[PDB]
């Protein structure tokens, strides 16, 4: 009944800070002494934020009681030959029961961890700057930018899931766009709004939560109708966990009756529209 | 086996029309040249033709997880909420009861996930998300959900949703809603079509639904427009009963085909 649970920081659905109190949980980090070694100190941090709201939540209406810590190899949970790191790791390999964070539901993970219902939606999304019109990521503009001059300029942060998705599914736009690969989602915002790009693609929670607070509200993302492989963040927990269908039951009650909207409105929603 | 499969009238996930006289279903192509897949589905009972974005996604999973099947239209018309008998007991009705009876062995449906019906059945990940919107004829003006005129009910403005639907339990459940669900349900429909057709011919004021529908609803016929936004989100899931063996592989075959631009191609043709 008391459980080890696994999370990753990710503003603003895990924030981490120095040690707790107020609203926030502890969460132990192993930090590690330097990179040539396997030895390191357990750091005592405080976690809160969105899906931490969703834990303490969850612990009180499904009755458990949590240790959590913050993954170190890795981070939301990759596959490299066959072998996983990152939150998906910690709970195929055992050292943890449960996964929180924001942590996209997909096929891969789904064959080796359960998922809850999704907790927040997402998939593949597309912010611009103010004026400029496209439809979403299977837009001809993206699938055959050269149909058009100038050709668009638009590009994703590599190696993640976002550029798997668009390497499968349009090879040449991906073929395209790796000249415009962006370094990380901070660098993006500023080449948008700074007329170096015209469109980043990415996640679409996090696109939003970018959106929702840009300076001066010049950046805007596509409608949710036109969000592509529409998935969720969910809750990962061991293949054939007894506390999947308790968790599913009260993450279902909390979206019927107006609390994941209020924790939404809390750490989500933004002034910009 | 040979698995059952009910469904129920909801365009543009389900279509039903007439077989032709030999009783076959009537080749057809989309506007942009798509193939028009047509099952034969019975229901109130008479052999009939089914496709739509519903029937595509049976198609696939079909395919994919290597089962055949039969489709019915729920008899009784409804999606389905839990109701008191008589007795202590309760039951539930729609597509809901003829899963749980036996009478079907999976859903295939715009059905909304939500907490009451996950209880009793299980949902795959969603299909379809989406969320639920209002829709009023051309001339109507109401700022949505929060409106004085549904905030603040009268018989001067009539509005409804389905009776026996995810919509109707989701206004009964929720406190705040007391004075909307006691307007609501001295008028809810028996079906979606009836409460658009209601619409039209200003019977009905404004119709509180499915944005899937709606949207689409609205994009064919000029007459009608919806408030534009969701105040509410929800997915659509396949429905089984907890013992299937087939709801791994459902849901492991949704999350591939949101992923692999399957979902992309039926919204396409369906939805948009
Ligand atoms: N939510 C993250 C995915 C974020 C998008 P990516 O950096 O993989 O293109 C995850 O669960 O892996």
């Amino acid at each position: 009944n008391h459980l080890s649970i696994v999370t990753l920081e990710e503003a603003p659905f895990v924030i981490v800070e120095d040690i707790c109190v107020r609203n926030t949980v502890p969460c132990r980090k192993f930090v590690k002494i330097n990179n040539s070694t396997n030895e390191g100190m357990n750091v005592k941090k405080c976690c809160k934020g969105f899906c931490i709201d969703i834990l303490k939540k969850l612990s009180r209406t499904v009755k458990f009681t949590y240790d959590l810590y913050l993954v170190t190899n890795g981070k939301h949970g990759k596959k490299v030959n066959n072998v996983w790191n990152g939150m998906i790791g910690e709970v195929v390999y055992q050292r943890a029961v449960m996964a929180v964070g924001s942590l996209t539901i997909n096929e891969e993970r789904s064959e080796v961890v359960d998922f809850s219902v999704p907790f927040v939606e997402t998939g593949i999304s597309v912010m611009v700057s103010r004026g400029t019109q496209v439809t979403g990521l299977s837009d001809k503009k993206f699938q055959r930018p050269h149909d058009y001059s100038p050709p668009f300029r638009f590009g994703t942060v590599p190696n993640g899931s976002t550029e798997r998705n668009i390497r499968n599914n349009y090879p040449y736009m991906h073929q395209y766009m790796t000249r415009f690969n962006q370094r990380g989602v901070e660098d993006a915002l500023v080449s948008l709004k700074t007329g170096k790009l015209d469109a980043f693609i990415y996640d679409a929670a996090v696109l939003n939560y970018k959106a929702g607070r840009d300076e001066g509200c010049k950046l805007v993302t596509i409608g949710s109708g036109y969000i592509f492989a529409t998935t969720g963040y969910g809750i990962a927990l061991q293949k054939g966990s007894p506390w999947k269908r308790q968790i599913d039951l009260a993450l279902l009650q909390f979206v019927g009756d107006g609390e994941m909207e209020e924790l939404e409105t809390l750490w989500l929603t933004g002034i910009c529209h | 086996t040979r698995l059952k499969i009910v469904t129920i009238h909801q365009e543009p996930f389900v279509y039903v029309k007439p077989t032709m006289s030999d009783g076959t279903c009537k080749e057809e192509f989309t506007v942009n040249g798509d193939p028009v897949k047509k099952v034969i589905c019975t229901g109130p009972t008479v052999p009939q033709c089914c496709y739509g974005f519903c029937i595509d996604l049976l198609i696939k999973l079909a395919r994919t997880m290597n089962f055949t099947y039969e489709v019915h239209l729920v008899a009784d018309g409804k999606f389905g909420t839990q109701e008191r008998v008589n007795s202590n007991k309760k039951e539930w009705n729609g597509m809901m009861g003829e899963l749980l009876s036996g009478q079907a062995d999976m859903i295939v449906a715009p059905l909304t996930i939500n907490n009451e019906r996950a209880q009793y059945i299980e949902f795959s990940k969603p299909f379809k998300y989406q969320g639920l919107t209002i829709l009023v004829k051309k001339g109507t003006r109401i700022t949505g959900i929060n409106d004085p005129r549904l905030r603040n009910p009268s018989d001067k403005f009539i509005y409804a949703t389905v009776k026996q639907s995810s919509v109707d339990i989701y206004f009964r459940r929720q406190v705040e809603l007391s004075t909307m669900y006691r307007h609501m349900e001295k008028h809810n429909y028996e079906s979606a079509a009836e409460a658009i057709q209601a619409v039209r011919d200003n019977k009905l004021h404004a119709f509180i639904w499915d944005s899937a529908v709606l949207e689409f609803e609205a994009s064919q016929k000029c007459d009608l427009v919806t408030t534009g936004e969701l105040f509410f989100r929800s997915g659509f899931g396949i429905g089984m009963r907890k013992d299937s063996p087939w709801k791994q592989n459902v849901s492991l075959s949704i999350l591939k085909s949101h992923e692999n631009g399957f979902m992309e191609d039926l919204d396409k043709t369906w939805v948009r």
